[PDB]
RNA sequence: GGGAUGACCCCAGGCGGUAGGGGAGCGUUCCCGAUGCCGAUGAAGGCCGACCCGCGAGGGCGGCUGGAGGUAAGGGAAGUG
RNA sequence: GGUGGAGCCUGGGAGUGAGGGCGCGAGCGAUAACGUCCGCGUCCGAGCGCGGGAACAACCGAGACCGCCAGCUAAGGCCCC
RNA sequence: CCGUGAGGGAAAGGUGAAAAGAACCCCGGGAGGGGAGUGAAAUAGAGCCUGAAACCGUGGGCUUACAAGCAGUCACGGCCCCGCAAGGGGUUGUGGCGUGCCUAUUGAAGCAUGAGCCGGCGACUCACGGUCGUGGGCGAGCUUAAGCCGUUGAGGCGGAGG
């Protein structure tokens, strides 16, 4: 039995974030938790966020034993960006995407027999 | 200098291929000797110096 | 492009801007702009020949006799009209009202009687006219109206 | 007559050359303009009768 | 009815002498039989070829003034980069290899004419590596 | 009354896509360079039929020539014992005999050896 | 065991109990249809001329067929045209039963 | 030719094609058909299909989605690809 | 003689009115030009569809309705690619 | 909103039958989510009907580091899936073959024009005359215009005129 937490709209752009899940994916929480403390990228906060809360809702919700799961699945999504116009030279007026987020993390139980 | 521009669009193909290398190295982590925590070497274990 | 709400101006220089080469924005191309060659208000009225309107309404009869459901009367007695006494007259007349009647008379209390039938259509006798009579399966006249009806051609 | 079996005669409506529209029909691109030059143009031509 | 097409094949070898023959008389055989044309159950793209095995390749003989007149060229990358070297300076410095060009271009081009090039053992004078079994044309 | 596009450009554009899945990057991701892809599948599959036939009768020539040059002689001259040894029949077809049914073939041999000669 | 047998301008090699699609014919299915022709049997020393003669193969209309349809396709650049043509290549389906002599 | 008056079967011939001419069709919006018929036991639209019919444009059928519409045969008209 | 996608007559609809290469005959040119201008043919145009010519509109071969894992040939080829 | 001004001038509609619009609990600073709950339906949850395509991502099968290419096609083989089967679908290793689409040109892969990709919008009409043809009506004739009567979308009369 799985859990996860997904952050919608996160004001982050997702490539950047995306780096950081991949170094997660897979990994027991108890490193995961490790590896997001010491990576050092604004998107190691929020992947942390969304890890945690879906390990707490494994445990509560999910009745699935904390000691025992690691990450199954974790991915980000593009989701709506933001549009703001960038005064240029010549008055030119470029528009720059500010971007954003879809952070899901799913957990699930090791073996563990 | 005149204004170099690319001449052809970019192949979905030849920039993934391009970011090969742009995946992290998770951080080198060690046992804290005196705390249970883990902690990066030759530096001050954020527990308990 | 003539009639809609937009300024006469030129969008754009028209050389240099290395853009497209533009006019006002009621043009036809633009989103938004004129329509070309779409609907204006017309009369799609004609004259048909009137001797072809006096044989097609021969015709269209003639083909409704030739099938037997031509009947012709005198006088009904379903008359004071409410449908209720309608409907009896009708039955007592073989018609089920299974076959789409038109109702022909100049009789006014008759005709009102009638109208509200799923199957019947109904007309004074210089209503008369081929498109009601094909559509109606059954045709049904009184003898005031068979007179004019002959009257009416020749 | 029911007004399914109405219908005209086999000339008589006989409807429609437009085109325009696709290759295949023959009458695509140019539209039978035939590429050229004033004859193409949107007015076109000058009366011819005269 | 479909054609028939062989699974695989039992890769038989072959020797060739070569001392007195000619060259290019000699190597269009040699051709033949690494890209196994010969064998009735022929097939364009297996390569059910021969493991062709070729010695006395200093003793390889032509006619004509070709010992002198005949050059060899190679480009390199560079400015005045080409190497031009004559047949019998070859011949006194990598023998063989006269065998291995006139081979190699008489075999197909693309990644399966380069495999069958490999199949192609050539010593200079006697002897060899004598692992398999060698039928010997002459 | 209008009839606008709807649903008609959008059905078209996907019979055609369907027909371009496999094709490299946007050749079947593209409404264009799918079309575009496909004229030239086209008219490639129409005359790679044609060359079907050809390439394969170079295959069976290539089997028999080998085969019969065991049994000492030309392709050439092979064919012109059977031309005057009656023994029109044929082939090239088969070739198959050459390979799975050789006495079959061996026997052919013979009797295209011996022809007006 | 096998022969070598004619039909719709090719050559056929055929067996006892061999399912074999052949170039559309007249027959109606289940009716039996012997060619005439055969070209070598496969016992040897029978082979030669046109057809080695009083010789036959039977062999059984199973019904009839329709292949799988191929869309044949013309283009030519530059010129505006176009053609689709859709195709499928009538058979007959046969079981050849018996090598008669 | 056959006497079915054709639409069907045999035979024989033609069938590269731009400008362009002629000819048949398909599809879209709307009207009559319609106070009808299809429809929550699921309309239109969407997504699959290796299935059937069609030379083709197209039509079918099945499955998933969708949740209130759709609209035969046969004709008419266009903001019709 | 010749039944031909021949011919003639009246009418409806056009498109074209920038051609090019090659052969042969001339002119201009220099017994120059992938030059230019006419004549008679041809092909490309529109047959940048097929085969040969390494590759290649117009040179040689040949007028591609559809299919076949059948046969004979054309030009050009038959040492190997 | 843009322009000193005259003046120019947009985008932007849809939860559900009903708010019954998610109490409370958990993670969190909030946003957001997970349970619970409501509902016929909640990938109908308010960035709300349907929800296409370009575009981005996760998982799976086949494939790929001695090969060279308008990216396809034709053949054989390998691995994967679906079917008793002969058979079909995915993929691509090697082998044959192969100069993008449109437009303009005598001639274009062309190192000549246009197009980043996708979706929607986008161009032969209508009136009145004319001239051919065609389907019908009546034929030494044919035919009405304005208008007048009458009408559930009913038709008739009207002969000036042509
Ligand atoms: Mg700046
Ligand atoms: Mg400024
Ligand atoms: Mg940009
Ligand atoms: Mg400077
Ligand atoms: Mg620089
Ligand atoms: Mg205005
Ligand atoms: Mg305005
Ligand atoms: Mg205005
Ligand atoms: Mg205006
Ligand atoms: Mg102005
Ligand atoms: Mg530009
Ligand atoms: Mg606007
Ligand atoms: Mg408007
Ligand atoms: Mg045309
Ligand atoms: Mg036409
Ligand atoms: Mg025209
Ligand atoms: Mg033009
Ligand atoms: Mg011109
Ligand atoms: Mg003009
Ligand atoms: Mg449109
Ligand atoms: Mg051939
Ligand atoms: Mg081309
Ligand atoms: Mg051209
Ligand atoms: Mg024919
Ligand atoms: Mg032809
Ligand atoms: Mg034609
Ligand atoms: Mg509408
Ligand atoms: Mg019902
Ligand atoms: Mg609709
Ligand atoms: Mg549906
Ligand atoms: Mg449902
Ligand atoms: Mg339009
Ligand atoms: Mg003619
Ligand atoms: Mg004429
Ligand atoms: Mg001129
Ligand atoms: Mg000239
Ligand atoms: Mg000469
Ligand atoms: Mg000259
Ligand atoms: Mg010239
Ligand atoms: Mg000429
Ligand atoms: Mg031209
Ligand atoms: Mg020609
Ligand atoms: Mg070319
Ligand atoms: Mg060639
Ligand atoms: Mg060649
Ligand atoms: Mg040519
Ligand atoms: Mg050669
Ligand atoms: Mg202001
Ligand atoms: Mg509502
Ligand atoms: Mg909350
Ligand atoms: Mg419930
Ligand atoms: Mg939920
Ligand atoms: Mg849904
Ligand atoms: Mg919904
Ligand atoms: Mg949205
Ligand atoms: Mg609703
Ligand atoms: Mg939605
Ligand atoms: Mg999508
Ligand atoms: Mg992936
Ligand atoms: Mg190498
Ligand atoms: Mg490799
Ligand atoms: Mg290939
Ligand atoms: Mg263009
Ligand atoms: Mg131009
Ligand atoms: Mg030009
Ligand atoms: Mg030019
Ligand atoms: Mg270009
Ligand atoms: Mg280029
Ligand atoms: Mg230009
Ligand atoms: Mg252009
Ligand atoms: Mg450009
Ligand atoms: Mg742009
Ligand atoms: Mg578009
Ligand atoms: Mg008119
Ligand atoms: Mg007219
Ligand atoms: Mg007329
Ligand atoms: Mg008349
Ligand atoms: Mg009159």
């Amino acid at each position: 039995m799985e859990a996860k937490a997904i952050a919608r709209y996160v004001r982050i752009s997702p490539r950047k974030v995306r780096l950081v899940v991949d170094l997660i994916r897979g990994k027991s929480l108890e490193e995961a938790r490790n590896i997001l403390r010491y990576t050092n990228k604004r998107g190691a906060y929020f992947v942390a966020k969304v890890l945690e809360s879906a390990a707490a809702n494994a445990v509560n919700n999910h009745d699935m034993l904390e000691d025992r799961l690691y990450v199954k699945a974790a991915y980000v999504d593009e989701g709506p960006a933001l549009k703001r116009v960038l005064p240029r030279a010549r008055g030119r007026a470029d528009i720059i995407k500010k971007r954003t987020s879809h952070i899901t993390v799913i957990l699930g139980e090791k073996h563990g027999k | 200098a005149k204004h170099p521009v690319p001449k052809k669009k970019t192949s979905k193909a030849r920039r993934d291929a391009r970011r090969s290398h742009h995946a992290l190295t998770p951080p080198t982590l060690v046992p804290c000797p005196e705390c249970k925590a883990m902690k990066p070497p030759h530096t001050v274990c954020p527990e308990c110096g | 492009r003539g009639e809609v709400a937009y300024s006469g101006r030129k969008i754009w220089p028209q050389k240099h801007t290395g853009r497209a080469r533009h006019g006002d924005i009621g043009a036809p191309i633009f989103v938004g702009g004129g329509v070309v060659f779409g609907p204006k208000p017309r009369d799609y009225s004609y004259t048909l020949p009137k001797k072809v309107r006096k044989k097609g309404l021969a015709m269209a009869v003639a083909d409704r006799a030739r099938e037997g459901k031509l009947l012709l009367v005198e006088a009904f007695a379903g008359v004071n009209g409410k449908t209720k006494e309608f409907l009896a007259w009708a039955k007592e007349a073989g018609l089920d009202g299974s076959e789409s009647v038109l109702l022909v008379t100049g009789n006014e209390l008759v005709r009102r009687a009638a109208r509200n039938l799923p199957w019947v259509v109904t007309l004074a006798p210089e209503g008369l006219n081929v498109y009601d009579i094909v559509r109606t399966e059954r045709l049904v006249m009184d003898l005031d109206a068979w007179e004019v009806f002959q009257n009416r051609i020749g | 007559m029911k007004l399914s079996d109405l219908r005209p005669n086999p000339g008589a409506n006989k409807r429609r050359k437009r085109v325009g529209r696709g290759p295949g029909s023959g009458h695509g691109k140019t539209a039978t303009r035939g590429h050229k030059g004033q004859k193409s143009r949107s007015g076109g031509l000058k009366d011819p009768r005269r | 009815m479909k054609t028939y097409v062989p699974k695989q094949v039992e890769p038989r070898w072959v020797l060739i002498d070569a001392e007195g023959k000619t060259l290019g008389r000699l190597a269009t055989k040699i051709a033949t039989l690494l890209r196994g044309k010969h064998r009735p159950d022929w097939t364009p793209n297996v390569a059910m070829g021969d493991f062709v095995v070729v010695v006395n390749a200093d003793k390889i003989r032509v006619t004509g003034k070709k010992l002198e007149q005949k050059i060899y060229t190679r480009y390199s990358g560079y400015p005045g980069g080409l190497k031009k070297i004559p047949l019998e300076k070859m011949l006194a410095t990598h023998p063989e290899r006269v065998l291995e060009h006139a081979v190699k271009g008489m075999l197909p081009k693309g990644p399966l004419g380069r495999r069958l090039f490999k199949r192609l053992k050539v010593y200079a004078g006697p002897d060899h590596p004598h692992q398999a079994q060698r039928p010997e044309k002459l | 009354p209008r009839a606008k596009t709807g649903v008609v450009r959008r059905r078209k554009h996907k019979k055609i896509l369907k027909l371009a899945k496999g094709y490299w990057g946007l050749r079947s991701k593209s409404f264009r360079k799918a079309r575009e892809t496909l004229f030239a599948a086209g008219n490639y599959a129409y005359a790679h039929r044609k060359r079907r036939k050809r390439d394969f009768r170079r295959l069976w020539i290539v089997r028999i020539n080998a085969a019969c040059r065991q049994h000492g002689l030309n392709y050439s001259t092979f064919i012109h014992g059977l031309k005057k040894a009656g023994i029109e029949v044929d082939r090239k077809n088969l070739a198959d005999l050459a390979v799975r049914e050789p006495q079959v073939f061996a026997e052919l041999v013979e009797r295209a050896k011996a022809a007006q000669g | 065991m096998f022969a070598i047998v004619k039909t719709g301008g090719k050559q056929y090699r055929v067996e006892p109990g061999l399912k074999l699609r052949v170039e559309k014919l007249d027959a109606e299915p289940g009716a039996t249809v012997e060619l005439p022709v055969l070209l070598l049997g496969g016992e040897k020393t029978v082979v030669g001329t046109p057809v080695v003669e009083g010789a036959s193969v039977v062999a059984e209309v199973l019904g009839h067929g329709r292949g799988k349809k191929i869309l044949v396709s013309k283009f030519k650049a530059k010129v505006q045209y176009r053609r689709k043509k859709g195709h499928r290549q009538p058979y007959t389906e046969l079981l050849i039963k018996e090598i008669r002599g």
